[PDB]
């Protein structure tokens, strides 16, 4: 009773309750179970692990992430995240409330019934509704006109949007994001020496990827000078103490995404794909969208990006337009508290599914409801 | 070629063995395990008298174990000094392994995939400060497979007893970001195997004894093929164990472990340190590969060396291929499972392939300096020695 | 003799001599290019390669029809398949005899002068034209009047006729082709739950798009039946094994050419548009055009495609309107056949531009014959 406000993405769970500005807590979506046998079966520890406890613990255990389109999912034991994270982390079952969702475009059609399945036949949640994540962005930003080229951990868009009317031909679902970087990332540095790496090694590089490493400025002229130069080395300390020298690395990797040609790809670069996209886009408003974008979304806080952005969207820019890129704080973070400003709504309430309308419609409403 | 048969070299600079000679040799023309020693103690007691040698290399060092100490430093099969290599390459010379001098000459050798070159380069130096060929050549240690035949496109694959190798290839590029290997194979199998064997009392000292599996491994080990009605077998008959006279004297009592060992190689988690092990990562391997290049990789992906005259594994593989695909992918069809052309991918020139793998290039490369990397192209401090 | 005779239009290049029925030769007028490493090179092969030779080398290949709009790019490479054209195809010289020349009407005007210099300066028939190619359609029909339709690969024209004179602000040359459709039938892909996107998926998603497809007979319900029962859809064996049964799709995409603006799409009906040119005839003349419904072009040889157009032509049509279909074996090809019979008229001897009347009038002395 009352409904509830947080982040479900691919990344961090980031759960809060109606009425913050806030989550109340952020945290991993892992969960899974002991690969090397627990042998002394209660000895301290779980038979089965979650997020951080899961982290604190995590080499007895193989831990589990969700999806790819026509390559990954897993839809069941979501649950096993689920029920923990709200009778223990909301402290409630789900089963009591009116509630929030989010989604995504684009999934495959039995996706909205899966979900639709758990929510009422599983987790008997009474009434809820689904939303666009972005949403809550624009809830706390108050836009009419830009484009959300954005990448969480786990996804990737272009958002175009023009006084209401977000373009249905034009916003964009891809499955690459923050993801996908550290897998490349690992493969080169036993060329530095660390012979010693795999995916419980991968978590590091997941991690001193986002600490430090920033987006190369103009990374031809940074390699121009690491050809030949050592000047870079802000550097990182091992588990218990070696300093791998290291901090020329700190950008190194981030022309891939400008060249997925460097791992071959028929893909053009980011900003490429965007012009193209921009085609896709509309032919009128590309005038205005320069003057036209402001941070929101976990990954906003990256350094070295925002102006090389602004720099290459302007290196393709047209004349009579003013190439507006501004980044406020907390912009990581606008999505959840977005859904705490939504969470004012009694027409969003009003917008619930009930339970009944997943009887009455018998299943069938969920494709023509939600938002 | 145009010019003599001399002068010119091929060698394998393998884990198990160094096979090598001058280029287009019939074999590599000398074969040697990968061995070196120099003086320790192994006797406690007064005998042997021998007076005739100190240090060794090779087939030579065969007989002595401890009298030397032996080594190989090592990771991954990637070595980790620079000077007893040293005094191999010295030993090598001779008819002891070749024959040859270096300067007036040219030769023919293979680099590892991210190799952290820097220490090949100072090895250059000093192969240029000493060896110091008119010209030389090296590449990608598995492109030198699909040359006695001019091959462009599957997975390419190898093993032995230091490393395994699984390069996704198609039209003659490996798919680099996309690229695999794995790093052990026979050796720490060898200490796992040995482990089971302490257990039945074969408790025995490891240093004088490890590459005694080694013995029967290369002369007369196997896998079977009807594997897992054999595990039913197994312990139901009992009598399908055997046993060997280790040849100090003592026959030892041995179960499937001889070819069960290979079973670590698929669930690595056998030793614990888990894995679905490699033909998983085969699957995900194909998972990976492309309809087309996937569809044609059920007759299309590429095998190499001793390592690869292995009776059974190949048959109990597509046994086993025939599933995961129907299981995880068909999820239930059938009914094309043969209609999928199979034919096998392992030939008997797979032995000798070694080094007549890198002898076919220079059969038709020789007089290409188009080819031939220098020693010119160090001493200039070039970025690479490479045309 | 023989003025050599073709199709050189979209999909496929198709050409023969005149006193053929049929092209001599067929190739796609795609190229092909190494874009991502084949690296045993010295095995003696291209860059860029023609057609066929893409179809075949296409085990390494990524490939386009370099044509924005349904209009030629890149003469530099368009060439070669022309030099290919008799490297390996009709091989009796351009400067042996003539040759038939068609495009369609409107352009970058200035187009022109790239192809007629190219025309002489590589390939140089001694003599040569430019003409459009709906009088060969009719030619293979039997006419000099009446209505003609292109639904090519490529581009599409809708052509009003008089006894060669025109109908000329009728001329419904138009941006749609059959190339048009797989642009949406590669996005129900992914609602269709898959893995799917590339080049290549793009032209696999053409076999069912000419062999199972059809254009839809009264969609709204006839949807409302493969919801209902979706035994209106057809297996089909997809050698990726993400394998399918399909339908709904099957004709959604066929109609959507009917019914296409819910993603902001600003797009009438196809069959409202076709009706457009008879809005701008007469009824002076619009029987002359219902008497005379000649098909032609790559989409031609559909299933559904006459059926519902003569449904919705019938339900867009006045009285006196006989719809009387002519959609004859090989109408795809009435401008090869129609070449032919039009090459087979002598009087193109006296139309054709020697080379030394386009050096002598300069190459414009064919472009203002405007009415």
């Amino acid at each position: 009773t009352t409904a509830l406000v947080c982040d479900n993405g691919s990344g961090l769970v980031k759960a809060g309750f109606a009425g913050d500005d806030a989550p109340r807590a952020v945290f991993p979506s892992i969960v899974g179970r002991p690969r090397h046998q627990g042998v002394m079966v209660g000895m301290g520890q779980k038979d089965s692990y979650v997020g951080d406890e899961a982290q604190s613990k995590r080499g007895i255990l193989t831990l589990k992430y969700p999806i790819e389109h026509g390559i990954i999912t897993n839809w069941d034991d979501m649950e096993k995240i689920w029920h923990h994270t709200f009778y223990n982390e909301l402290r409630v079952a789900p089963e009591e409330h009116p509630t929030l969702l989010t989604e995504a475009p684009l999934n495959p059609k039995a996706n909205r019934e899966k979900m639709t399945q758990i929510m009422f036949e599983t987790f008997n949640v009474p009434a809820m509704y689904v939303a666009i994540q972005a949403v809550l962005s624009l809830y706390a930003s108050g836009r009419t006109t830009g484009i959300v080229l954005d990448s969480g951990d786990g996804v990737t868009h272009n958002v175009p949007i023009y006084e209401g009317y977000a373009l249905p031909h034009a916003i964009m679902r891809l499955d690459l994001a923050g993801r996908d970087l550290t897998d490349y990332l690992m493969k080169i540095l036993t060329e530095r020496g660390y012979s010693f790496v795999t995916t419980a090694e991968r978590e590091i590089v997941r991690d001193i990827k986002e600490k430090l490493c920033y987006v190369a400025l103009d990374f031809e002229n940074e390699m121009a000078t690491a050809a030949s130069s050592s000047s870079l080395e802000k550097s990182y300390e091992l588990p218990d103490g070696q300093v791998i020298t290291i901090g020329n690395e700190r950008f190194r990797c981030p022309e891939t995404l400008f060249q997925p040609s460097f791992i071959g790809m028929e893909s053009a670069g980011i900003h490429e794909t965007t012009y193209n996209s921009i085609m896709k886009c509309d032919i009128d408003i590309r005038k205005d969208l320069y003057a036209n974008n402001v941070m929101s979304g976990g990954t906003t806080m990256y350094p070295g990006i925002a102006d090389r952005m602004q720099k290459e969207i302007t290196a393709l820019a047209p004349s009579t337009m003013k190439i507006k890129i501004i980044a406020p704080p907390e912009r990581k973070y606008s999505v959840w508290i977005g859904g705490s400003i939504l969470a004012s709504l009694s027409t969003f309430q009003q917008m619930w599914i009930t339970k009944q309308e997943y009887d009455e419609a018998g299943p069938s409403i969920v494709h023509r409801k939600c938002f | 070629m145009d010019s003599q048969g001399r002068k010119v070299v091929v060698c394998d600079n393998g884990t198990g063995f160094v096979k090598c000679g001058y280029a287009g040799s019939n074999f590599p023309e000398h074969i040697f395990p990968a061995l070196v020693g120099r003086p320790i103690i192994r006797s406690t007691t007064k005998v042997g008298n021998i007076e005739i040698k100190d240090l060794m290399v090779g087939d030579e060092a065969s007989e002595l174990r401890s009298m030397l100490e032996v080594n190989y430093p090592m990771e991954n099969g990637i070595v980790r000094n620079w000077d007893d290599m040293k005094h191999l390459w010295d030993y090598t010379f001779g008819p002891e392994k070749l024959n040859i001098d270096t300067r007036n000459c040219k030769i023919l050798l293979t680099e590892p995939p991210m190799n952290p070159t820097k220490n090949r380069e100072k090895i250059v130096e000093v192969m240029f400060e000493t060896y110091q060929f008119s010209g030389v050549y090296v590449a990608i240690q598995a492109v030198l497979t699909l040359y006695a035949q001019g091959l462009l496109t599957g997975v390419v694959v190898d093993s032995g007893d230091g490393v395994t190798h699984i390069c996704p290839v198609y039209e003659g590029f490996s798919l680099p970001h996309l690229t695999r290997r794995l790093d052990i194979a026979g050796r720490d199998i060898t200490r796992y195997l040995i482990k089971l064997l302490l257990l039945r009392g074969y408790a025995f000292n490891h240093s004088a004894d490890f590459e005694t599996v080694r013995m029967i491994k290369e002369k007369l080990c196997y896998v079977g093929y009807n594997i897992e009605q054999e595990q039913k077998l197994a312990l139901e008959t009992t009598v399908l164990v055997e046993s060997y006279t280790l040849p100090d004297g003592r026959i030892i009592k041995v179960g499937g472990e001889r070819f069960e060992a290979p079973e670590a190689l698929f669930q690595p988690h056998l030793i614990n340190v888990e894995g679905v092990g490699v033909a998983e990562l085969l699957f995900n391997t194909i998972q990976a590969a492309d309809i087309d290049t996937r569809s044609e990789f059920y007759k299309h992906i590429v095998l190499s060396g001793g390592s690869t005259m292995y009776p059974g594994l190949p048959s109990r593989l597509e046994r086993e291929l025939k599933q995961l695909y129907l299981e995880r992918v068909l999820k239930g069809d059938v009914e094309k499972l043969s209609k999928f052309k199979i034919r096998i991918e392992d030939p008997p020139r797979r032995k000798h392939m070694v080094f007549l793998g890198g002898a076919v290039l220079a059969d038709i490369m020789k007089d290409k300096d188009n080819f031939w990397m220098t020693r010119q192209e160090y001493q200039e401090k070039g970025v690479r020695v490479l045309e």
